[PDB]
């Protein structure tokens, strides 16, 4: 059939974050709570428009929202988050009760500077109502003409013209 | 996967073959049976693994259930015909014929 | 026959697990899922022959997903040119394809 | 590093059987007021090795009526799933970790059987018929009501896996919560294990040797390490489902030294029930099996699904 | 590494063979417990473990019963393995030879691609949610539990009835 | 105290999880850049250089649908190496 | 791969074992040797003959039972369920169901061990 | 009733496997009918988070639903975090 | 035996074919069956005689195998679709793998030879329940899938059902293996018009029912096993001789019967589909089968064969026969032909 369409090495080259899994969950947090609009955007359109060749300028900007909450990270505090984020790395699972003090000197870290405030236990798992100005895509999944139904009869039940018609029987 | 699946549905070929080739032996046929049941079971959950079809994933556990229940009632059968006779023979069970 | 307690009744025993697009475990799919939605949809209300007949495209696209016969015969058509390329010598393979990669995450 | 790391499992395990051949001749020798070996080591430390010389280079001596190809798989087969079972232990970490940890142990418990079933079945002799018999019906028993226990605790559990064991016995053990199961635990691993009360298997009053009876050296010293292999086993798979030892993060090696202790403990228990008690009858254990445990953990099986529920205390999945 | 499943479907394959030639049900139930096994194995292979594990289990108790029962009546004074017959083992070997023409005849003729030599171990397992909890095979049987209750009870009056059914037909 | 460290650690599995969502939409985006770059790469490499036979289309799919179908395994790794292919088949599966 | 390696050298080390134990000492074979034991006279039957085991019904029902078990092992995961109450009903009838059997079969005497 | 306290006596001294294995049976039916933990557990299992919250598209005609993660609407946990 | 374990038996037999005809998923149809089977085996096996052992051990081996090969055509069929139906696109070779097992379910020729062999040393109320009750749930199955059948297969398999059951009850002296005999036969009928009308085999289903249940029910009160057992009936009950020759008339086909309904209309349907080779075909082996019911009826009705001197005691006792069951379904089965238009549906 058609020729399937997808973008190029230059509009698929980003800044990669080029940090680790559990520097991550250390401040994971933290960076779902400061650009939670952006990365709520790319879902968004990313659930809506099921193509991912379409989304690209929000998951670019998921990428530069990320370095830039890392880059204020790394030029405010940084030692305590470097501890941190090595003590979940000891661990097999990155389990987060394990290292509650380091969690607790960059959380003070954070709330000092910057005046960030930790979610609480039931407050990033739950539905955003983001804004945002691109249209709606009317027709997802590229449906086709969905063929009209059968024609059907209307009209009053008359009873059976000369009864059952069936061979010799006159009722 | 396609010559997996292959190899599962000659494998219940085979094991069909044996079940309707008779070898003087009801326990023999039995084993037969649940080879099929097995060859069976592999292909189900072969194909709900593919698929991702864990809403059908019960579907394995209730052919093996129904499969041990009827390996059970074979084995009771093969019990009352042993008693019969004492040797499980197929061929000497043959008196209903007439 | 085939009577229908279960409409009458407007319970659903076994309703909601007749195909892989319904209702699956926590949130998942079933890797088919639109073309098996599209299908269904397209075959909805017109069943039988009619859907037999003018929902081939929707059906063809699902039956390819599910078995991916085309996509085996299209990816061993390329195999089988590049290994013909590799042996007459004419093609050496780029350093991501064969070999190390630059990684990206 | 990782045939570094098998060696470093297999090798300990192996010399632990042996010395627990020795602690076991010690054990029960003091219990009935005479003295272990203390002549072929200094204390008897070199009894198992020239025990284990002797038996490996005695003939294995073939037999005429024998199917020699199972004759000679059984006690391959047995010695093999005995260290595959020992495989996925952790202490505190596995060497392989398996989410289905505990359904892997099942299996490989119930294919030992078969090892037991296929020695007795072609060693063709009568008592070896007699002993494969008693095999199929004390693993029928014992099976039923493993498959319950564990159920049960690992409904108290989280999933399948091991080390989610010692995250939940990280404040407590499951001995508190769950007493009953151990108790029922403890004879099922017993039964398992085939060993006294209710051995039956290697019966050496009621038969002569069970399944072993034509089993000469070589091959039946395979099936003695085997069997102490699956006792030191079950003892240890005791102490990490319900004596749970102490684990903290920065340092393991006070959890192996727990689960050494324990595990000591329970298979010196294992040697003094072998001491202390008389044998049942192959059908007494199956009457009391299905007609006390199997009532009492179908109700506590019971008991532990409703208790998560009504205590909102549901574990997590991992 | 690619074509493990292969392999382990042609171990399948020559099992269910052996059980077919039907020797003594000692070596039957020998020939079920390692296709129960490598079945085990293929349905590891492909995905989630539950499944495998619940299958071998359920036929190591299966074979168990299965082998007190050919020990108790279904036994004869010489219970043939393979060799009593030269024409078993002949079978044996000519269905061997059969399934390699087969496959190679279905490798030449590669038109409907069912099994390719080149485009084996390339399509396993199919597509994979990569970031994602709770995936794996055992939370749809779990779901019989919630979501397939007509599922559970026709099991477990399917197992009800069989414990009637049995001593009703050995109550003798 | 089974009740107790149960609630516990279901406090805990939600924080997990909820570290893992927050996570979640950096992840997507680099997964899709990344399909997207393998199928680029692999669309080129087909292009170009593989096929000269006359009648083939290079970026031709097997749907009529026209819309995005999510690549297989098979589809992004065949034109790798088997390493890479075994690792992409059986690399949770063997990791134990 | 790693299991793979481990049950491989678990295996080869049983082969070993045993190879050893054939092939290292020295071997004498005779008639009366390699005959079967049978406590020291000649064994009157074949040890093939029909054994006729006493406890078949509770075999069967050991299937049965081992089958109910296949079916209550998916409740650590099925605990995690969001509705829990027709969880927890579903559990209670199939224990209940299990057990009510196992009260027929031992009103029945099912499990006597008829000689 | 004195023939069943007698009853249930005997069979406490004769065979107190039965008897233990019925009264747990029993318990284990009754105690989720009458325990103030059961609606917990439910709760609990919806409120963990195994999927990703998909976010809603903001018409504006919605109020109940937040606009942030740090907001006062939406299920807060704190009964779960004081339970 | 005991009331619980019959409760349980019976519930589960009726359960059964209830669970596989309102059930829309494959696999429930299948674990119909197989409740059907397995509940079904403990009452034919009953009287622990080495007749009911061997017929219930056939039985079991032929249905299990049948039962496998379903779930072999529900498994492909799975894999090839994905859901648990087949809906209009399935392959050929699934949908005859499924006829054919169901054929070999329902016992018709050329998978035929156990169901004589079954109901020969099985009591005549299991007989009766075997061959009216097991036959609806594979007849659901088939009619389930009106379309997408291999009208050539289904014709062959009925010709040759129709010809091999008027061949057997031409030879049979046995009354239960004449009764499997005419079942064979009247299930090649229904498998003729299956792919036509489902409403034809419906019709054809529950006109054969109600013409074999009283014709099991009238052997039933006697204990009358053979041809000369059903012949000592004049002194035994004289009353019933009547009915059942009316009833023995019907079976074969003979107007003003009802029983010449079914093979009238499906013969007229098959003439409105251009089939008229199978259909004379059909008939004349009808004819052949009223020939041996006829032999029947001359052994039993219009001559008076010799008696023994205890029917003297038999006639000194007195009997009990069913209320509701027996004269209704018998006059129902015979004299209700000028209702055909409201019996065709
Ligand atoms: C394709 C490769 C896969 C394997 C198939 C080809 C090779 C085997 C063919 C079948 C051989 C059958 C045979 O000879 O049986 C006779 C033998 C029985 O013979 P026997 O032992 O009674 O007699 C031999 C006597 N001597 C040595 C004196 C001549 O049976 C077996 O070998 C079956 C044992 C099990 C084999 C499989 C074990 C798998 C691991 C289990 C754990
Ligand atoms: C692993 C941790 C340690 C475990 C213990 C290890 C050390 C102790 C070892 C002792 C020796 C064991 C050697 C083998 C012994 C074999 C014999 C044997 O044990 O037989 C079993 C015996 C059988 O006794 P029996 O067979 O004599 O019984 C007679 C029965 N008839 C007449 C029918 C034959 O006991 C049991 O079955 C009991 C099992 C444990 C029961 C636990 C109940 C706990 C309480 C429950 C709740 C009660 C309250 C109810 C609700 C109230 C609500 C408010
Ligand atoms: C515990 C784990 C390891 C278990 C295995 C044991 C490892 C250590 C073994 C050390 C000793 C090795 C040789 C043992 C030989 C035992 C049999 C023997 O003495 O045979 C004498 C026989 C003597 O043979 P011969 O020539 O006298 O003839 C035998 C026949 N007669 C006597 C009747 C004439 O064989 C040998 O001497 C073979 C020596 C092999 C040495 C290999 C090293
Ligand atoms: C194809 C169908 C025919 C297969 C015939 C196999 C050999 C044979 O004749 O088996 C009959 C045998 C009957 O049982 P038995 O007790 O052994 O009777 C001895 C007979 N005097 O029955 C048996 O021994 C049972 C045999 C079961 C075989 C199942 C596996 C079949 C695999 C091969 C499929 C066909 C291959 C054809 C190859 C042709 C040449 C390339
Ligand atoms: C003397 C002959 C003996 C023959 C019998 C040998 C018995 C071996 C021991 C008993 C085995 C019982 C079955 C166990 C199956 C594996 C259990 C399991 O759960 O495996 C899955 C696991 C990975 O799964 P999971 O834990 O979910 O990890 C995902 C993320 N971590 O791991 C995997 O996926 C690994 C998959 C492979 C593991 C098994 C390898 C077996 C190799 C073949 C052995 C036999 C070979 C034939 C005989 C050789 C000659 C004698
Ligand atoms: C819902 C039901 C299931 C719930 C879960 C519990 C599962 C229990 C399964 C087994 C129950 C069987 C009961 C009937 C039975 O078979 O009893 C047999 C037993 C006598 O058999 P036996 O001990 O072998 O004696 C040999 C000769 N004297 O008989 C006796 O010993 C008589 C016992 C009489 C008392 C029974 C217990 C009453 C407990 C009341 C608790 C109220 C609070």
């Amino acid at each position: 059939p058609g020729i399937v369409e997808l973008p190029t090495l230059e509009e698929l080259k980003v800044e990669e974050v080029k940090v680790s899994s559990a520097v991550l969950k250390a401040a994971a947090h933290h960076y779902g709570a400061q650009c939670d609009k952006t990365n709520k955007e790319f879902m968004l359109c990313r659930w809506e428009e099921k193509d991912p060749r379409r989304c690209l300028k929000e998951g670019k900007l998921v990428n530069g929202c990320a370095l830039n909450f890392f880059r204020q990270i790394k030029s405010h505090c940084a030692e305590p988050f470097t501890e941190y984020w090595t003590c979940l790395d000891y661990s097999n699972m990155q389990l987060f009760r394990h290292c509650r003090q380091q969690q607790a000197k960059f959380d003070q870290c954070v709330l000092d500077k910057l005046g960030w405030v930790r979610p609480d236990l039931g407050q990033l798992s739950k539905v955003t109502k983001v804004k945002t100005d691109r249209p709606l895509p009317e027709n997802p999944y590229h449906s086709r003409a969905r063929p009209e139904p059968n024609p059907v009869i209307e009209g009053d039940l008359k009873p059976a013209k000369h009864g059952t018609r069936f061979f010799f029987w006159t009722v | 996967m396609p010559s997996t699946f292959f190899n599962l549905t000659m494998a219940f070929s085979l094991s069909l073959l044996g079940t309707l080739m008779f070898r003087s032996h009801l326990m023999s046929t039995l084993l037969c049976l649940e080879g099929m049941v097995l060859s069976l079971f592999i292909m189900t959950s072969v194909t709900s693994l593919n698929s991702n079809s864990m809403s059908s994933m019960p579907i394995p556990i209730t052919i093996l259930v129904f499969a041990a229940c009827e390996a059970a009632v074979g084995l009771a059968l093969l019990v009352k015909v042993s008693n019969t006779y004492g040797t499980d023979y197929v061929q000497n069970l043959n008196l209903l014929q007439c | 026959p085939f009577l229908d307690i279960q409409k009458k009744l407007g319970i659903s025993l076994d309703r909601h697990f007749m195909f892989l697009s319904a209702e699956q475990p926590y949130k998942n799919a079933a890797r088919c899922h639109a073309f098996e939605k599209e299908w269904i949809e397209c075959a909805h209300g017109i069943g039988g022959t009619r859907a037999k007949k003018e929902c081939k495209i929707e059906f063809d696209d699902f039956e390819e997903c599910l078995l991916r016969y085309k996509t085996m015969r299209r990816m061993h058509d390329i195999k089988k040119q590049r290994e013909k390329l590799m042996k007459e010598g004419k093609y050496t393979p780029p350093p991501h394809h064969s070999g190390r990669e630059e990684p990206r995450p | 590093m990782f045939f570094i790391n098998i060696l470093t499992l297999l090798v300990p395990i192996l010399i632990a059987m042996a010395f627990l051949t020795l602690v076991e001749r010690k054990i029960l020798g003091y219990m009935q007021l005479r003295k272990g070996p203390n002549i072929v080591g200094p204390y008897g430390i070199l009894q198992p090795f020239a025990d284990a010389m002797k038996l490996f280079m005695k003939e294995p001596m073939r037999p005429l009526t024998t199917s020699m190809s199972l004759f000679i798989i059984a006690p391959t087969l047995s010695l093999t799933l005995a260290l595959s079972l020992w495989v996925p232990l952790p202490m505190p970490h596995p060497l392989i970790n398996l989410n289905l940890g505990i359904l892997f142990i099942l299996a490989t418990s119930s294919l030992s059987v078969y090892s037991i079933l296929w020695s007795g079945w072609a060693s063709n002799s009568k008592y070896s018929l007699f002993g494969a018999l008693r095999a199929v019906a004390q693993t029928i028993s014992y099976e039923v009501t493993m498959a319950i226990i564990l159920l049960s605790v690992l409904l108290m559990n989280g999933s399948y896996s091991l080390q989610t064991l010692i995250t939940t016995q990280e404040h407590m053990w499951l001995l508190l919560p769950a007493w009953p199961m151990a108790m029922m635990w403890f004879i099922s691993t017993l039964a398992e294990t085939n060993r006294a009360p209710f051995d039956l298997t290697e019966g050496e009053s009621e038969l002569v040797s069970g399944f072993n009876v034509e089993y000469a050296a070589g091959p039946f010293a395979l099936f003695f390490m085997a069997e102490y292999t699956n006792i030191i086993l079950m003892n240890a798979l005791t102490t990490i489902i319900f004596l749970g030892p102490l684990y903290y993060i920065n340092l393991p090696e006070l959890y192996s030294t727990n689960f050494m202790m324990e595990a000591l403990l329970l298979s010196s228990t294992f040697l003094w029930i072998r001491a202390s008690y008389p044998r049942f009858r192959y059908d007494q254990l199956m009457h009391l099996l299905w007609k006390n445990f199997l009532p009492l953990t179908l109700a506590l099986c019971m008991w532990h699904i409703s208790l998560p529920i009504f205590t909102a205390g549901v574990p997590p999945y991992m | 590494m690619n074509n493990y499943i292969f392999v382990l479907s042609s171990l399948f394959l020559v099992g269910c063979l052996g059980l077919a030639l039907k020797p003594s049900p000692i070596y039957g139930g020998l020939g079920l417990i390692v296709s129960g096994f490598v079945g085990c194995l293929m349905v590891l292979g492909f995905g989630g473990s539950f499944l495998g594990l619940m299958v071998f289990l359920i036929y190591l108790g299966g074979m168990l019963v299965v082998f007190g029962y050919t020990t108790a009546m279904a036994t004869e004074e010489y219970p043939e393995t393979w060799g009593s017959n030269w024409l078993i083992l002949g079978f044996l070997v000519l269905g061997v030879i059969m399934e390699v023409f087969l496959i190679c005849v279905l490798n030449y003729y590669d038109e409907v691609g069912v099994i390719n030599l080149d485009g084996l171990g390339d399509w396993l397992m199919y597509e994979v949610d990569d970031v994602g909890v709770m995936l794996e095979g055992g939370i749809g049987v779990a779901a019989m539990y919630s979501c397939a209750t007509w599922m559970m009870v026709v099991a477990g009056w399917s197992l009800f009835a069989g414990i009637f059914i049995i001593i009703e037909i050995t109550r003798d | 105290r089974m009740m107790r460290w149960n609630q516990e650690r279901r406090r805990l599995l939600i924080e997990d999880l909820e570290a893992r969502i927050a996570l979640m939409p950096l992840f997507q985006a680099e997964k899709d850049r990344r399909t997207l770059q393998i199928l680029r790469e692999n669309l080129e490499e087909e292009a170009i250089i593989m096929k000269d036979v006359p009648n083939w289309k290079v970026g031709e799919s097997v749907f009529h649908t026209t819309r995005w179908v999510p690549p297989l395994i098979g589809e992004m790794y065949g034109l790798r190496t088997k390493e890479e292919m075994s690792n992409a088949n059986f690399g949770f599966t063997w990791y134990t | 791969m790693n299991l793979y390696t481990v049950i491989f050298i678990n295996i080869l080390l049983s082969l070993t074992l045993i190879l050893v134990a054939f092939w290292l000492p020295q071997m004498n074979l005779y008639s009366e040797k390699a005959n079967p034991y049978e406590c020291g006279f000649d064994p009157t039957s074949s040890a093939r003959l029909p054994f006729s085991m006493k406890f078949f019904l509770v075999a069967i029902t050991f299937l049965l039972f081992d089958l109910e078990i296949a079916l209550l092992l998916p409740l650590p995961w099925a605990i995690q369920t969001i509705k829990t109450s027709t969880m927890m009903i579903m559990a209670f009838i199939l224990v209940t169901i299990l057990s009510l059997g196992l009260a027929y079969e031992w009103t029945q005497k099912g499990l006597e061990w008829t000689e | 009733a004195g023939r069943i306290s007698a009853f249930l006596k005997n069979a406490w001294a004769k065979e107190p496997v039965l008897v233990v294995s019925f009264s747990v049976w029993g318990l284990a039916i009754i105690m989720p009918m009458i325990s103030p933990y059961t609606k917990y557990a439910s709760m609990i299992n919806k409120a963990t988070p195994y999927n990703y919250p998909v976010p809603v598209r903001d018409d504006g005609n919605m109020p109940d639903v937040p606009s942030h993660p740090q907001d006062p609407l939406g299920p807060s946990l704190d009964w779960l975090k004081n339970l | 035996m005991n009331p619980i374990t019959l409760a349980i038996i019976y519930f589960t037999i009726f359960l059964g074919p209830v669970i596989t005809m309102s059930s829309t998923n494959l696999m429930l149809m299948w674990v119909g069956l197989e409740f059907s089977l397995l509940a079904i085996i403990p009452m034919l096996i009953n009287k622990k005689n080495p007749r009911s052992t061997e017929a219930a051990t056939k039985y079991f081996v032929t249905q299990a195998t049948a039962s496998m090969i379903i779930l072999l055509a529900i498994v492909l069929n799975y894999k090839q679709l994905g859901t648990w139906m087949f809906q209009q696109q399935t392959n050929g070779l699934i949908l005859n793998m499924t006829l054919m097992a169901l054929s070999m379910k329902l016992g018709l020729a050329p998978f035929h030879f156990w169901l004589p062999e079954v109901t020969q040393g099985i009591p005549l109320h299991m007989g009766l329940i075997l061959l009216t009750w097991q036959k609806i749930a594979p007849l659901s199955i088939l009619i389930q899938i009106y379309p997408l059948l291999n009208s050539t297969i289904i014709l062959m398999l009925a010709i040759t059902s129709i010809f091999m059951g008027a061949w057997g009850g031409l030879n049979q002296t046995q009354m239960r293996k004449i009764m499997a005999y005419s079942s064979i036969a009247h299930m090649g009928w229904m498998l003729a018009i299956l792919p036509y009308n489902p409403s034809l085999t419906l019709l054809n289903l529950m006109i054969y029912i109600i013409l074999t249940a009283p014709m099991f029910m009238a052997l039933m009160l006697n204990n009358s096993m053979t041809i000369n057992s059903i012949s000592l009936l004049w002194n035994k009950t004289p009353a019933m001789l009547t009915m059942i020759s009316l009833m023995l008339l019907s079976l074969g086909g003979l107007p003003p019967l009802t029983g010449f309904l079914p093979k009238w209309i499906i013969i007229t349907e098959l003439m409105k589909n251009n089939c008229l080779i199978m259909a004379t075909l059909m008939a004349m082996m009808a004819l052949l089968n009223l020939f041996f019911y006829t032999r029947l009826i001359y052994s039993t009705s219009l001559t008076m064969f010799p008696t023994n001197n205890n029917s003297k005691m038999m006639t000194h006792q007195t009997k009990t026969k069913p209320n509701l069951m027996f004269s209704t379904l018998a006059i129902m089965s015979t004299m209700t032909l000028p209702l055909a238009p409201q019996l065709i549906t």
